[PDB]
């Protein structure tokens, strides 16, 4: 898997998250306990890519969050979490 | 925070389960006591966490990707419950072992332990005392009132 | 070659005060002094402390702990 | 020099037990007991048949009746029987293997100046060394048995000067008696009792190596016992290395077998007509894995089976990712009923549908037969071929059977036996 996270310094974007992972944490992909807004950095929302999915890039019809394990373990505080795809390019997947 | 009336009865197969050929085993476990230690927290259970804290840190010494990956969340998570006091008095140990493998193994805990907490990692190191050219102490923290 | 754990483990190498399997106790002991002053110079009563110990003003006593931070515990070897 | 191990006499209410009974009676001492001809474990002192002196001893104990480890342990290590006792402190371990040690001492010569110990305990602390030397100079006042401890954190030239006095037991930390030894304090050379206490504590505290030197550098027709509060692959294979047809007896709290089957055939180019001959019934019990070492056995065999109208799938390592979750998925669904697979690339096949695992290669080592074995569901059983040059592996293969109480046929044991490294060392 060619993916990480972007971890750029975040700003006041919010993200959000396609139908499919709806419910999830950014972080550790669990179910329970949805706690913190997840925010993003200003070049990950911008122009075509705002609003997308954060986590597969589709489109987005509600907001993310971290979970409450994530939030205590202050795992909010890094970067921006989007998910980059280094094995392809910027118009591709 | 409900589970906090039910670790005593669930630590005997943990014990049994972090001890035990099958990888699959351990890597659930540890999982086990990560999701307790995170969910229990500021209720005074510090006793069974060290309990089984000392069948989790065995298995550091493990080259699998997976179980390495569920057992460094679970000693994430007894960071929070536990301290980070406790933590590094099991990670001084080998920081400067002579062997490399060692020293790489306590290397990545300590570094976790110091990401997360390296604010009250200040009242918790040990004394070092002066050599022939460098000055190790902290007098300040010796000064009486 | 690119994951996300190896991105995770090379970004903890960029914390100042992280060390690994080559770190000797000079460095590791001029990080701890590093940030015990930085936090004396935080935590108010800490600060409270040590000008009544040392019956100084809480101004020289930061500008003291200021110019202790670029050399502690001398130079080192080699 | 030689020097005699077995001083049981097994007691007419032991000898007279039904086999029944003594199911009843290790479940009943909560014990799980393997390898080749254990003894029975006794459940009174009498049984033990101790003299009087070191009854005397025993009764100023500290004990009444025996412990279960004790029951079981006392009997293995008198009948001169190597031992791994899978047991916890304190639980009379450490008196299951002083008294014994005691009996074995008192057969021999006494000590002639330059003589070294009879007997070795090796412990992972200077404190357990303490205790054990306690303990030791206890029992052993029964027969005026001299012990010395000698112990990491203990004055060298003491130590030293203690060891030139004469002792028959030393009690001691790895490192600080080999380097005893070196310095020529004492000698190893009158060595024919030796117990590793704490093993894994032992490895766990870094001394594997100082503990695998001091078995080297004893008699190998020593008894050696060797006691774990856990059992570990690392322990395991000390195990196999400086015991030699061991009496395992594990506390039943502290453990929680695969069906062997070996069959012995012509040759390599006859296993093809083994296998036809039951691949379809071994498929109706559920998924089928063969293992072979490498590559081209591995293509081989697969190409073979194939043309025999099989479906099957083949796992080697040099399958790229998404070419490897492929064949593991289509194993997992049931698409295919049989996976050749070499060892080197198995990882993913804990499949619970695999109800047989057929062993086609030898294994390179008894550690990588059990891996593969492994695999196996119950209803599932693990087939080994085997051929008359594999007389070594089959050495090794016998002991991992008795360990694990599975069947070891006449014709497998006669083909370990032409060894003599085997056909001797054999308890
Ligand atoms: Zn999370
Ligand atoms: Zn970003
Ligand atoms: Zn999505």
């Amino acid at each position: 898997p060619d993916l990480i996270f972007c971890r750029k310094q975040a700003g006041v974007a919010i993200g959000r998250l396609c139908e499919k992972c709806d419910g999830k944490c950014v972080i550790c992909d669990s179910y329970v306990r949805p706690c913190t807004l997840v925010r993003i950095c200003d070049e990950c929302n911008y122009g075509s890519y705002q609003g997308r999915c954060v986590i597969c890039g589709g489109p987005g019809v509600s907001d993310a969050y971290y979970c409450k394990e994530c939030t205590i373990q202050e795992k909010d505080r890094d970067g921006c979490p989007k998910i980059v795809n280094l094995g392809s390019s910027k118009t591709d997947l | 925070e409900m589970g906090k009336d039910y670790i005593y009865a669930v630590t005997p197969l943990l014990e049994d389960a972090l001890m035990d050929r099958d990888l699959v085993h351990r890597q659930t476990a540890s999982a086990v006591v990560q999701h307790m230690s995170l969910g229990v927290y500021g209720f005074g259970c510090e006793d069974s966490l060290n309990h089984l804290l000392n069948y989790v840190w065995p298995n550091v010494f493990e080259t699998s990707p997976h179980v390495i990956q569920a057992v460094m969340g679970a000693l994430e998570g007894l960071r929070v419950a536990i301290g980070p006091c406790r933590m590094l008095q099991y990670c001084l140990q080998g920081l400067f072992h002579p062997a490399r493998k060692v020293r790489d193994v306590y290397w990545k805990i300590y570094n976790s332990i110091y990401i997360g907490s390296q604010d009250a990692l200040i009242a918790h190191y040990p004394r070092i005392y002066n050599d022939d050219k460098n000055t190790y102490i902290r007098y300040e923290l010796d000064y009486i009132l | 070659r690119y994951t996300i754990h190896s991105q995770l483990e090379h970004l903890q190498s960029k914390y100042i005060g992280t060390g690994h399997a080559d770190t000797t106790k000079w460095e590791w002991l001029v990080n701890q002094h590093r940030d015990s002053y930085c936090s004396y110079m935080g935590h108010f009563d800490l600060l409270n402390y040590f000008a009544i110990a040392e019956n100084e003003s809480k101004a020289r006593v930061r500008f003291n702990l200021m110019e202790k931070m670029l050399q502690p515990c001398g130079p080192p070897a080699d | 020099p030689p020097f005699e191990k077995n001083f049981y006499n097994e007691h007419e209410e032991i000898t007279n037990l039904t086999p029944q009974q003594l199911i009843d009676l290790r479940h009943k001492l909560n014990l799980r007991v393997s390898g080749a001809a254990p003894p029975r474990p006794g459940s009174s002192f009498a049984h033990f048949g101790f003299d009087e002196q070191l009854m005397h001893q025993i009764r100023k104990s500290e004990y009444t009746q025996p412990t279960p480890i004790q029951c079981q342990g006392v009997p293995v290590a008198l009948s001169g029987r190597d031992m791994i006792g899978i047991a916890k402190t304190g639980s009379g371990k450490t008196a299951a293997f002083i008294w014994p040690m005691l009996i074995h001492i008192m057969d021999q010569k006494e000590l002639e100046p330059g003589d070294g110990p009879i007997a070795v305990i090796v412990c992972p602390t200077r404190e357990l060394c303490q205790q054990i030397h306690a303990e030791c100079k206890r029992f052993g006042k029964a027969y005026n048995l001299r012990s010395v401890a000698v112990y990491g954190g203990g004055s060298m030239w003491e130590q030293a000067k203690a060891l030139q006095e004469g002792a028959e037991i030393v009690v001691c930390t790895p490192g600080r008696l080999i380097d005893h030894v070196k310095k020529k304090a004492t000698n190893l050379q009158r060595v024919s009792y030796l117990v590793f206490d704490e093993a894994d504590r032992m490895f766990d505290m870094g001394f594997e190596y100082q503990v695998r030197s001091i078995a080297s550098h004893v008699r190998p027709d020593r008894q050696t016992l060797l006691f774990s509060a856990t059992f570990r692959k690392k322990i395991e294979k000390l195990a196999r290395d400086i015991l030699i047809d061991p009496i395992r007896v594990v506390q039943g709290d502290i453990g929680e077998d695969v069906t062997q089957i070996v069959e012995i055939l012509h040759s390599g180019p006859s296993k093809w007509n083994w296998l036809t001959r039951r691949l379809v019934e071994f498929t109706s019990s559920g998924s089928v894995l063969l293992f072979v070492t490498k590559k081209a056995n591995a293509e081989e065999l697969a190409n073979n089976l194939k043309q025999e109208g099989h479906n099957l799938g083949l796992l080697h390592g040099d399958m790229d990712q998404s070419e490897r979750n492929k064949v593991i998925s289509d194993f997992k669904k049931k698409d295919i009923p049989v996976l050749v697979a070499t060892d080197v690339a198995a990882r993913g096949l804990d499949i619970p549908s695999i109800k047989t695992v057929i062993n086609y290669d030898v294994a390179r080592d008894i550690d990588t037969h059990t891996h593969r074995i492994g695999r196996t569901g119950e209803k599932g059983v693990a087939y080994t071929l085997l051929t008359p040059k594999d007389s070594n592996f089959a050495g090794d293969l016998v002991r991992n059977l008795e360990g694990a109480n599975q069947h070891v046929s006449k014709e497998l044991l006669d083909l370990a036996m032409q060894n003599a490294w085997f056909r001797k060392s054999r308890f």
